[PDB]
């Protein structure tokens, strides 16, 4: 059923539509009834839930953590799942690869939607101590017509970014009269293919335009990393190296 | 009992101190300097920078919250329109600072129906606390979007804690409304800075008290002279 | 914070205008060394080489133009320059003596008391 | 018509740019004019009488940027001058040969020809 665009949008209720688990559900649940995890009693004390679910796949790394401070929150570092399960493999291999070999193991943010990540940096600061900063510079290219009103096609908006709040900040940015040269926006598809083109006016290099509305608009943003997550009942801030150790225990304990 | 996160002693006070500053500060007491509340502040300068002035006719509040959104207080919209409507009314604010544009409320107790219904603009004393702002005047700093640039503290042309007072949230700490005139004001802040040392029975002989937004009657001279005391 | 920042923009215009002065000084060397120039860097460089000059005022001498070569224009220049340092002068006097800081603050405040005071409709009985 | 039209186009600007060459070619007198002035009239009129000007050519002279005085803009100005110079005597050569209209004619007409020309929807029966 109908649950959201990127634009930013909502389902109604939910009683509305209809949802199953896919096919990394069972994955998470395949071998749970087997004495794998210590269930505990629940608030009516009849019902027993699952402590921690017993993981194939080391969820944090795929899917990151959104955090809410009361002093503390936390981010999501996204990852590719096969370049992370080799990252596991020479882990459990070699008990000390340094973070610059898993480095070249793991880029790094493998987005839902795809971007560009700039600064190596600030990555090789967030799998190292946790905290960083990395820089989100969408996909955007320069097509130059024939006629000569250039084009920027921008196809891959970071992550949780909106569409439509950053469509009309550029159109807001025109009419706020900075900077010129934009001539329009072209929104070019209802839901379907993320290619969108913006056109730089005749005698006006796109170049200069691409860099400002880097500047300015939420095309191009900071990310903060900061791997906060529980680990033996304390919350901390831990490295990639330290969630991979931590992970490796947990698949012994599961396994055993 | 879900969570069951032990060793949280100074992670306890950390975000306790966090969580209480952030009451505190946005929505509680606010500031000596300009004495307005972040909320307040962040309209101020929104609608500065959205230039909406009386030069040009009144413009819709909800484009305005929605600026505030996007910039500035990711918080309630009904909030912002709250302080919207608070600060746009004679008689809940002595001198209103927005100048607004449809039914907002009564003496009676009535309100606005939403954020998109009504129009508003600055007034001519919104001129008066922006006068001067964008000159190295008062320091900004990043917001929570980071590309955005806000004002640390209004750089204030009148003292505006003595104008519209601050009505406060206790979480143990409560602050109240001392109004007052603000020729008398003013003639006052000339008489402290000229000689400084005037005593307050000097001062009370500048200022009366309690101007209050629909009159009234005052009585009691011993706690006034004990408030400003 | 407001002297000091008009002060900061009237030094930064008397600066470039000064360097237009020392333009209007040696005009003859500017233009032998221009017209013995290859590129703009080079020609900026040796300008502010031969005449202690700044990026900013090598830059105003290789963008000034040629209009404002006359006695008609070194007049206005000049009458100009001495303004903005008077105005210098002065904002100097504000920023070093504080009397005239409660000055300003009296002034504004009168000016608002004018615009906008009003008086109690509250009455203080007893 | 338009070849007329357009040799008056880079007649103008070849004007205007011998008026610049020739501010190139004596600097100093014209800057030695130019701190003699007193108004932009008395500039153009001095300028005008000394180097048989014209008033577009002095007007020229009095907004040419100062940067614009290097052997490396004296390069560009001397190309692009010889350049609109060999555009006039093509021009020229064209309003002068017949030949070379009906020439420009067949191009533009076979021009029109690939971008449109389809064949006969009707058949031509006997």
């Amino acid at each position: 059923g109908n649950f959201g665009s990127m634009d930013g949008d909502s389902a109604a209720a939910q009683r509305y539509t209809e949802a199953r688990m896919s096919k990394i559900a069972l994955e998470m649940l395949r071998d749970i009834n087997k004495n794998t995890v210590d269930f505990v009693d629940n608030y009516d004390a009849n019902e027993r839930e699952p402590l921690v679910l017993p993981a194939r796949f080391p969820n944090l790394l795929v899917n990151g953590a959104t955090g809410i401070a009361v002093g503390m929150a936390t981010n999501i570092p996204p990852h590719n799942l096969g370049e992370t399960i080799d990252a596991v493999k020479l882990v459990m291999d070699n008990p000390e690869v340094t973070t610059k070999d898993l480095m070249e193991v793991l880029p790094g943010p493998d987005f839902p939607t795809g971007a560009l990540v700039m600064g190596k940096s600030g990555i090789h600061k967030a799998y190292e101590t946790g905290k960083g900063s990395i820089v989100l510079r969408s996909r955007t290219e320069i097509e130059t017509t024939k006629t000569g009103r250039e084009r920027i096609v921008v196809t891959e908006f970071p992550y949780m970014v909106n569409k439509t709040k950053v469509h009309e900040h550029i159109v807001r940015l025109v009419q706020e009269k900075r900077i010129e040269g934009i001539t329009a926006v072209r929104d070019e598809s209802n839901r379907e293919g993320v290619r969108f083109v913006i056109e730089v006016k005749r005698d006006a290099s796109a170049n200069v335009i691409l860099n400002n509305l880097f500047k300015m608009t939420q095309m191009q943003t900071n990310f903060g990393f900061n791997m906060l997550a529980i680990q033996n009942g304390i919350p901390k801030i831990l490295s990639l190296r330290q969630i991979l150790d931590a992970y490796i225990e947990h698949q012994k304990e599961v396994v055993v | 009992k879900n969570l069951v996160n032990v060793n949280l002693t100074k992670e306890m006070k950390a975000s306790f101190i966090d969580y209480a500053m952030s009451v505190i500060v946005a929505r509680a007491l606010p500031d000596v300097r300009d004495g307005l509340k972040p909320v307040h502040r962040r309209i101020l300068y929104g609608m500065n920078e959205l230039g909406v002035t009386p030069d040009k006719p009144h413009k819709k509040s909800a484009r305005i919250t929605g600026d505030v959104m996007g910039k500035y207080h990711p918080h309630g919209d009904s909030s912002i329109y709250e302080a919207m409507v608070r600060m746009a009314q004679w008689w809940s604010y002595r001198y209103m600072l927005v100048d607004g544009h449809g039914n907002f409320g009564s003496m009676d107790g009535d309100s606005a129906a939403a954020q998109r219904y009504t129009e508003a603009r600055m007034s001519k004393i919104a001129l008066e606390m922006l006068r001067d702002i964008n000159k190295n005047t008062v320091d900004f700093v990043d917001n929570y979007d980071a590309n955005e640039r806000e004002p640390l503290v209004l750089p204030a042309r009148f003292p505006n804690l003595l104008v519209n007072g601050a009505t406060g949230i206790a979480v143990g700490m409560a602050t109240n409304i001392p109004p007052h005139n603000l020729g008398e004001t003013i003639d006052a802040v000339k008489l402290v800075m000229d000689n400084p040392e005037v005593t307050t029975k000097d001062l009370m002989e500048v200022l009366p008290g309690p101007d209050f937004p629909t009159g009234a009657l005052v009585m009691g001279k011993s706690g006034i002279h004990k408030a400003y005391e | 914070r407001r002297t000091r920042f008009d002060k900061e923009k009237a030094e930064a215009r008397a600066h470039i205008l000064e360097g237009l002065l020392i333009a209007l000084d040696h005009i003859d060397e500017v233009i032998r060394i221009i017209r013995a120039s290859e590129t703009d860097a080079e020609a900026q460089a040796e300008l502010m080489s031969k005449f202690k000059l700044s990026e900013r005022q090598s830059q105003a001498i290789l963008d000034m133009r040629l209009r404002r070569l006359t006695g008609l224009e070194r007049d206005k220049i000049q009458s100009e320059y001495d303004d903005l340092l008077a105005l210098i002068a002065d904002l100097a006097d504000i920023l070093a003596k504080p009397e005239r800081v409660s000055q300003i603050i009296k002034d504004e405040l009168d000016e608002v008391k004018r615009k906008f005071s009003d008086k109690r409709r509250t009455e203080l009985m007893v």
